[PDB]
């Protein structure tokens, strides 16, 4: 659980023209377009905490980190650079392991999907911050992603061969 | 009673 | 120094079965292509040096081989292909090398379109990762990430290739 | 020192003793 600046979050929402009004205990997905790790999209799932357990307002609001993969299609999503989102979400950083891949934390690479097109692997800056279990989970996920990528490259090579053939005989 | 961001800001 | 036992007679059987006419020397480096093993039915690479005789060149009663931490280059080296269980008869207790070295031609992460060994390349399995240390994992991940960059570039190139090809096919109907 | 050995040379040697 870390500090949450409500005022800055409101500004962040309005700048994106989002008419949404998030609640207390609201689960929000974040698409970090860039950060210290370079300029490649990463994900993090947070929860807003405005009050206590008895619903009395906290004069110092918080947000907690939920350890789950962000699903951009079924979840409320804010996108933007880390620096900008840190104005609201204080000390915000990448989540543990493959979770940082978001919709690809489970290693599901889909042809035609923009989130699969935007996916980039871990940098050596990221790995220096990871534990062994963390590093294994990332490597397992990247392996699954690669398997899909290799199958997709064979399919491409087969279709390209077939289309050049069809073009040759119809030209 | 869950609050919104505006419901907290006007406080 | 990592040294294990070598069955010379088994190695002769293996070379002859693969129609390799020449016999390797003491201190010669052998590049091995492991076509399958415990990891899976995916191809892996290991490098070995033969030890047939001692320091005075007196023949060893029990010959050995040593594992060399270097990536195999199948283009320039003496090569033996086969399943692990067949090569374990000659090279006793043969296993995978440390880190990305197992990828052989792609231990350096140099992925190329049209390269046979790039096409044969497969990433590590869950059995492999369970056995690795932190440094191994970080090394493998570094290499596989560079291979991914290359693969992503080829995917976007194939998407443009396919698209422009379908366009020229459509205008000709 | 003797020269480096081939595989067969070793096998032939082992067949001696």
């Amino acid at each position: 659980e870390y500090e949450l600046d409500v005022e800055a979050l409101v500004v962040i929402l309005r700048d994106r023209n989002i008419p949404r009004n998030p609640l207390h205990g609201e689960v929000i997905g974040l698409r970090l377009t860039e950060g210290w790790w370079g300029q490649i999209e990463r994900f993090q799932m947070v929860r807003l905490i405005l009050q206590n357990d008895d619903n009395e307002p906290l004069q110092r609001p918080r947000y907690e980190v939920i350890q789950r993969a962000v699903n951009p299609h079924t979840m409320f999503m804010i996108s933007g650079p880390l620096a900008e989102l840190q104005l609201a979400f204080q000390d915000l950083d990448l989540p543990e392991g493959p979770l940082r891949f978001g919709p690809l934390a489970n290693g599901h690479y889909v042809q035609g999907d923009p989130y699969s097109s935007s996916y980039r692997p871990v940098t050596m800056a990221e790995t220096a911050q990871m534990t062994r279990d963390e590093l294994e989970d990332v490597l397992n996920t990247q392996s699954e992603i690669e398997i899909q990528m290799i199958n997709l490259l064979e399919l491409y090579e087969v279709e390209t061969r077939a289309l050049r053939r069809q073009l040759a005989e119809r030209s | 009673p869950p609050m919104t961001l505006q419901q907290w800001i006007i406080w």
